[PDB]
This record gives C-alpha cells, structure tokens and sequence, in this order.
C-alpha cells in the first residue's frame, strides 16, 4: 500500500 | 529477506501533448500493482493474483493517491525546469522511488525514498530516516522545503509502519508465489570461435528471486556477464561466459550461488 | 495572519435558487476540503481537492460542484437549491493531502420555499420574580425571542451600556414552536443573574439584543409586512426597588 | 542531460524446441530516457501481436521494459528484435540466437 | 466509516475524560481529534499516526492501528472543556472522513442546591417560568403538551461571587399554564421550592 501523502517540489 | 518497493516515473512532452506517469509496486521481484495515466481506466490495477483480493475501497484509495501524484509531478517538472534554466521544448523525467526491508523474522530492516531528475540522483531520505542528502545546491531548496514541513517524520511513520505491515499481509496473501524459492536449472554450453579459441557459456536458468551470483573459476575478472534477465513467467534467467585461450586448455568452472540452492552450484564440461 | 476565510457567513436562499460559497486560503496549502454539518450526522464530506487543478466527489456530493483552478480558492457552487441543502458549511484545507485540516468560519445557509415564510424576532425581558429575590438574595433576568425564521440569531446581555458575560447563560440552539411544520418559527431564551442589590438599584440599566441575519438588499420584497433583512431586535428593562 | 543506451536481449522463455508453442522475448534494458521503440520480427517482418510490461527502473535509475510474444519456431524461421532510441542514429536490430 | 458515540457525556469538574473513535478501512494512516464549540468551527487538538500514545499538555491520545480506534484522554476536565470532539481519519488520497463527534459536558458541583420553580412577569401579560438552582445531575424533559416550550438546562456563572447555577425556562402561550404543572413531564427533585 502507498503512502498516504502528497509530496512535492512545492 | 523481503522488499516492498513504489517505482514512480513522470515525463514530459512538450512535442506531444500531456505529462505521462506510470507507478508500479513490486514485492521482492513480483509487480503487484500499476498504474498508466496513458491508459483508459484511469485507475490503479492489480498484476498479481493475490492482491486481486483487496475490496474496493483499497483500490478506490490507491487510484486516489496515484492521481494526485500524476497531477503534483506535473508541477514538478516545471519547477524543476525552473531551477536548471531549461527551455519549454525538451522532454525531461522526475523518478521516485520508496519502499521498506523486512528481515528474515519480517521485522523492520530500513527504509528508502529517493527522487532523481533526468536519471540523476536528485534527493534521498537517509538511512536514519531523520535527515535529506540534496545532490546539488538546486536540490537543497527542496530539502529547506521538506525539512520546514517535517515531512521525514511523516515519512519514517510510514516506512517503519504501514510499509512494514502491509508487506507482512501481501507475503501472508500470496505466500505461494512471493515466499517460493525456485533453484536455478544449469547447463553450460561450448561454441568453437576460432581454430584455437573458443568460449564456454554458464547458463541458469527459471531462478526466482533475481538475485544471483555467477563466476568463472580457472582456479577472473575479464568475462562477460549479461544483466539478469525475466523469463516472462515469473521466473529468471542468466548466463555468464569466458573466452578460453586454447581448444582443449579448458580447465575452468563457474559457481553458482542462490538462495534456492543449499550449497553453491559448480559446473565443468 | 495567512489564514482561511470563507464568505458569506449566512445566507438565507430561495428554492430553485443559484449560490456559491467561497474559500479561499493564502497558506499556499494544496489539499482543501468541503464539509457540512447537520444534527446526529456530524461532518459529512462534500467535495475534496487533493492538489490544484483537482476536485473529487466526497460523500454526499449530489447537487454540489466545486472547482478548483487555482491554489488559493475552492468554491462551492448550488446550481439549484433545495430544502434539505439547508445546512452549516465548512471548508478546510491541508498543506498537503494526509496533513492536518485547518477549517474557516462556517457558512450558515437556510433553503427557504419561498422568502415570505422569513420573520424577524419579537425579544422581551422578564422581570425577576420577588419570591426569587428574598429566597436566594439574587435576580435573574430572562431574555425570550420568539417567532423568528430561519434560526440564523445571535444573543447578548447589555447591563448599563456595556456587554456582559458573567451570570450569562445561553440557550445552545433555538427551539422551534411548531415541531410539526418543517417551517416553523424559533424561540430562543437566555438568562442573565445578578445580585439582589444590584437589580434593586433603579440606576442600573438592562437590554437583551438579539441579532437577527435575514434577507440582504439584492432581494425582492412586496408583501404586506415590513422586509425581514438583517436586523437587531432588542428589549430593556431598569432596576427598580 | 546524460542519456543511457539500451542493452537488448533475445531469447525465449523456454528451451526452444522445433513444433512447440513458446514465448519470443526482447528484454531492454539499462536505457535512459525512457521513450523507446521495439518491434519483434519474423523473417524480417513486423510481428503485430505483441506484449509489453510495465515501465519500471534500477536502482541506477535506467529503465527496463519486457516485449514478448507467443510463436513457434521452426527450422527456417528467423527471428529478431529491433530496438530504436535517442541514443541510437537508426533501428538497431538483435537476431535471436537459438544456440546462444 | 469512523464512529463515536453522540454523547452527551458528562464528566465531573476535574475529573478525567476518556473518549473513543473506530474505523473501517485497515489503510487509513493518519488519525485527527478536533474540538468544536456550538456555533463555532472545528479547532485541532492534536493528530496522530503512530501506534501508542501522544501527549500534549492535559491531552492524551492514544492510537492502534491493528485494533482500528484512536482515543483521546482530557485530565483535569474544566469548564472550557464542554464540546463536541470530532474524530477524524483519513482514508487515503484526500478523502478525510468525520466522525459524528461527541458531545462532553464538564458538570461542576453545585455548592447548595436550592432547587425552585419561580413565575417571572414581562416588563409589559405574558409570564415565563424558571426552574434554577438544582444540581447537576438533574434532567430536564420536554412537555408532551405540543404547545408548551422548555429549553433545555444550562449553567451559568456569576465570576465575581464564585458562584454557578442551572437552569431551565417554561413557558406557554396558552393560560391554563400554571408553573406547577410547567415540569410535570421531567424529573423534578421533590423538595422543589413552589412559591
């Protein structure tokens, strides 16, 4: 199962 | 002893049309699960026959994730593409890669997460999990970024639980596929080059996991060795060959080391 | 004070009616969310946005739309509203999605079938009772505001100019008059105790305000009675010996 | 930006034997970017119905893909894989070698 | 879903409150406590996503993911306490769902009670009637007479006299209405002072 979290360069 | 791994790939083309993003999860050497935002479904799908048994609600959690995911390195691309001063009209590649180890008692061994721009490592979580290594100074800006939101924190939760316990369950789940040990079948196979030269070949041959180790004993670091390579149904293949200098002074014996194998292989003409 | 804001805080709306509701947060957060919440059912999730450029449909999702083409807002939008659309709304956004929510405001909307059924309240104070006075030594004030809808009111104690909130007690919510009829009017009650001494004293000055939210000035009105807009509604009384 | 070039395997999934129904393999691999071009060939001709993985990637970051297809050799028949890349100026093409 | 009960939960003042939360989905990896006051919007107490336990000043929350609850502890329970906590849990990608909250009611000792049933006349006919003073404990119900009103109790509290008390109000626009018969319907103390 994936990590439940968004993740970016922001 | 066992690896749960996410291999995330996004690319642009600004030629072309839309960003493409493939995510793929792997147990050891087993694909589980993808996801092509190319495809028509637009969701996450199974690759294996026991994850086929999770309910909906896993699969409606997993197509959420990957499509924020898809939509965020979009967003990527052009920040990055900021950073390094790059034009509009070249296709570029963020990868990302994360995952855990369980050791033999599948309990928590380490845990990864790394990002790469263009095929170069970019940023990686370190092996305490606390800390960021930024590759150059762009990346160092991300790292400022991510370290003022805590997301190490967030992230070492993950890895050292619910990456943890979930790879337990898909090892319980398809035990008969992902804890098998398949041992490889060997042969070896002799080619004539020239009047006095020619080459043995150490074939082995519908192996699971990938790992192996293959070499060339005379009693040699000048011998070539292919890259593992599937065999299509789960199983893998190798071979590894040395270029004997004489027709008959052929005294050489490669070794054979896997898991599936008690004690090393050794193969003779 | 980058924070989250929504608007418009009330709303009284007619039925067949369109309306957006706006949200809008300068914390750069990615993920936002749109909730509402109604009696024995809690939060109930409306919509969420898990990056910009996003929207995805919560769990009751009929008869709303959102969109959220930009980082910062994310409005919620009744193409045609009904009855059971009547609600609080709250909006909340995360840094990212998997993060804590930071919630704005609340918006307090009422779907009305028709304007006309909107009422002003009527506020009287009560005077204490004399047996109360030299049983216990104290005088207790009640504030009634009776017949007004919707419920969208706000309740506050005025001694000698000046709010007050001790020996201040509120009702929760406002009561409605009719159970039966789904558009009945609200009662709403409040107290205020004070010493004996203190209410004996004929220069003390006591006033319940009541804030009522009802129609705006973009709405049409031609019936008989006075426009129920939004309006405060009060009632007095001075200390007497 | 540093580019990787293929390295291209062909092979069966079996031993290939004479009349029996098996699978032709083209495994890419170590290449980078990821936009590639592979056609299995019989003959020197275009195989239609063929099958790919997923993309994934080593810990090197170059990319990996599986093309196959199911056929049964013969005698005569010849089969290869043709592989195009940016790091390639034309198609190249790898023979299957039976006896590899 | 995630569940909690509705409440309404009293806790004496001072006294420790514990509340629970379950959910369904065996992948929700995040767990948020949040407070609400009436007429107000949800207000983060703390969040969790590791099993064990969280502390945070009077607060304590405790997580385990295999057993699928999340709890949290409140010590010392003061009035400011009186709200409804809301459990929330994410079930991946966005989709943050609520519990339906529940409501603790932090209930101090009334010092005397002096429970009694007073008539109060408007500064203009019309009267209401005022149940104040009885304990805590005490239960107000509503009349099954359809047009008789009672609000619900409620405590007050006079700062400068140290000093707090409940109360509840009748009234009717009918006149048979005599406060006598204004709590006929609820369980009223039987040493109820009738002036």
């Amino acid at each position: 199962m994936m990590w439940d979290r968004g993740l970016g360069m922001m | 002893s066992h690896s749960m791994r996410y291999f995330f790939t996004s690319v642009s083309r600004p030629g072309r049309g839309e960003p493409r993003f493939i995510a793929v999860g792997y147990v050891d050497d087993t694909q589980f699960v993808r996801f092509d935002s190319d495809a028509a479904s637009q969701r996450m799908e199974p690759r294996a026959p026991w994850i086929e048994q999770e309910g909906p609600e896993y699969w409606d959690g997993e197509t959420r994730k990957v499509k924020a995911h898809s939509q965020t390195h979009r967003v990527d691309l052009g920040t990055l593409r900021g950073y390094y001063n790059q034009s509009e009209a070249g296709s570029h590649t963020v990868q990302r890669m994360y995952g855990c180890d369980v050791g033999s008692d599948w309990r928590f061994l380490r845990g990864y997460h790394q990002y790469a721009y263009d095929g170069k490592d970019y940023i990686a979580l370190k092996e305490d999990l606390r800390s960021w290594t930024a590759a150059d100074m762009a990346a160092q800006t991300t790292k400022h970024k991510w370290e003022a939101a805590h997301v190490a924190e967030q992230l070492r939760a993950y890895l050292e639980g619910t990456c943890v316990e979930w790879l337990r369950r898909y090892l319980e789940n398809g035990k008969e596929t992902l804890q098998r040990t398949d041992a490889p079948k060997t042969h070896m196979t002799h080619h004539a080059v020239s009047d006095h030269e020619a080459t043995l070949r150490c074939w082995a041959l519908s192996f699971y996991p990938a790992e192996i180790t293959l070499t060339w004993q005379r009693d040699t670091q000048d011998t070539e060795l292919v890259e593992t390579r599937p065999a299509g149904d789960g199983t893998f293949q190798k071979w590894a060959a040395v270029v004997v200098p004489s027709g008959q002074e052929q005294r050489y014996t490669c070794h054979v080391q896997h898991e599936g194998l008690p004690k090393p292989l050794t193969l003779r003409w | 004070i980058a924070g989250i804001t929504q608007a418009p805080t009330s709303q009284i709306l007619a039925a067949g009616r369109r309306m957006t509701l706006r949200c809008t947060q300068d914390m750069r957060h990615n993920a936002m969310y749109w909730y509402r919440q109604d009696l024995g059912l809690g939060l109930r999730l409306i919509h969420y946005s898990n990056t910009a450029g996003t929207t995805g449909k919560g769990e009751v999702p009929d008869g709303y739309s959102v969109s959220r083409a930009n980082t910062d807002d994310f409005p919620l939008t009744l193409a045609s509203a009904v009855p059971s659309q009547t609600s609080v709304y709250f909006c909340a956004s995360s840094l990212s999605f998997g993060t804590e929510a930071f919630f704005g405001q609340g918006t307090r909307l009422t779907v009305v079938e028709d304007l006309n059924k909107v009422f002003p309240p009527e506020v009287a104070v009560f005077e204490p009772s004399e047996a109360e006075i030299s049983h216990t030594q104290k005088a207790t004030l009640v504030c009634l505001a009776t017949g007004f809808y919707p419920d969208h009111v706000e309740l506050s104690w005025w001694v000698n100019g000046k709010e007050v909130h001790s020996g201040v007690c509120t009702d929760p919510q406002p009561l409605k008059e009719q159970p039966a009829l789904n558009d009945s009017r609200y009662a709403l009650s409040s107290r205020l105790r004070v010493s004996a001494t203190f209410w004996q004293d004929p220069r003390n000055h006591f006033r319940c305000q009541v804030q009522f939210y009802g129609l705006s000035e973009n709405d049409e009105w031609t019936q008989d009675r006075a426009k129920p807009v939004t309006q405060i509604v009060s009632a007095e009384a001075w200390g007497r010996a | 930006m540093i580019q990787r070039t293929p390295k291209i395997q062909v092979y069966s999934r079996h031993p290939a034997e004479n009349g029996k129904s098996n699978f032709l393999n083209c495994y890419v691999s170590g290449f980078h970017p990821s936009d590639i071009e592979v056609d299995l060939l019989k003959n020197g001709e275009r195989i239609e119905k063929v099958e790919h993985s997923d993309l994934s990637f080593s810990k090197d970051w170059s990319f990996y893909l599986l093309y196959y297809t199911e056929f049964t050799p013969t005698e005569k028949d010849e089969y290869a894989c043709r592989v195009n890349h940016v790091t390639l100026s034309q198609p190249k093409i790898v023979k299957w070698d039976r006896d590899m | 879903e995630v569940e909690q009960n509705s409440g309404p939960l009293s806790v004496p003042e001072g006294a420790i409150a514990s509340l629970n939360c379950t959910y369904s989905d065996r992948g929700s990896q995040s767990f948020f406590w949040y407070r609400q006051y009436s007429g107000k919007s949800p207000e983060l107490i703390m969040f969790i996503y590791s099993n064990g336990d969280k502390e945070d000043g009077r607060f304590t929350a405790q997580l385990n993911k295999a057993s699928q609850y999340v709890s949290l502890l409140i010590r010392d329970s003061q009035p400011s306490d009186s709200a409804t906590y809301l459990c929330a849990v994410n079930f991946g990608g966005g989709k943050l769902i609520f519990g339906q909250g529940t409501e603790l009611s932090v209930k101090p000792n009334i010092q005397n009670p002096d429970p009694a049933v007073y008539q109060l006349r408007d500064s203009k006919d019309k009267s209401v009637c005022l149940f104040t003073d009885f304990d805590s404990q005490t239960n107000v119900s509503q009349s099954k007479d359809s047009d008789v009103y009672i609000t619900d109790k409620c405590v007050l509290d006079m700062r400068s006299m140290d000093f707090k008390s409940n109360s509840a109000v009748a009234w009717s626009n009918k006149s048979d209405f005599a406060c006598a018969n204004a709590f006929n319907n609820s369980i009223i103390p039987e040493d109820t002072f009738f002036p």
